[PDB]
């Protein structure tokens, strides 16, 4: 669960990088 | 016995509620990609 | 005159506007859904 979150998070902290 | 039962209970349904959510996040972008064509 | 006929327009000027109005929309709707999902976390 822990590092599905942690997945998640870099993945979002990936999009506004795009943005 | 009965107390780590709760426990994995617990556990398991905040996976399952994390789960649903970002299921239906991933087919709206699928639907979004597909709509647009 | 013909090499000047070369550039690269062949479409009706209506049908450029189209193309246009359609790919403006494609680029909004876009980045809209990427600032939903920037904007949304599903985990707390």
């Amino acid at each position: 669960l822990e590092r599905v979150i942690e997945m998640i998070q870099n993945c979002l902290a990936s999009l506004p990088d795009d943005l | 016995n009965h107390e780590a039962a709760t426990c994995l209970e617990d556990v398991v349904y905040r996976g399952d509620m994390l789960l649903e959510k970002i299921q239906s996040a991933l087919a709206d972008i699928a639907q979004s990609q597909l709509k647009t064509r | 005159k013909l090499i000047s006929t070369m550039p690269g327009i062949h479409l009706s000027p209506e049908q450029q506007q189209q193309q246009l109005q359609s790919l403006r929309e494609q680029v909004r709707t876009k980045n809209e859904l990427l600032q939903k999902y920037k904007s949304l976390c599903m985990f707390e």
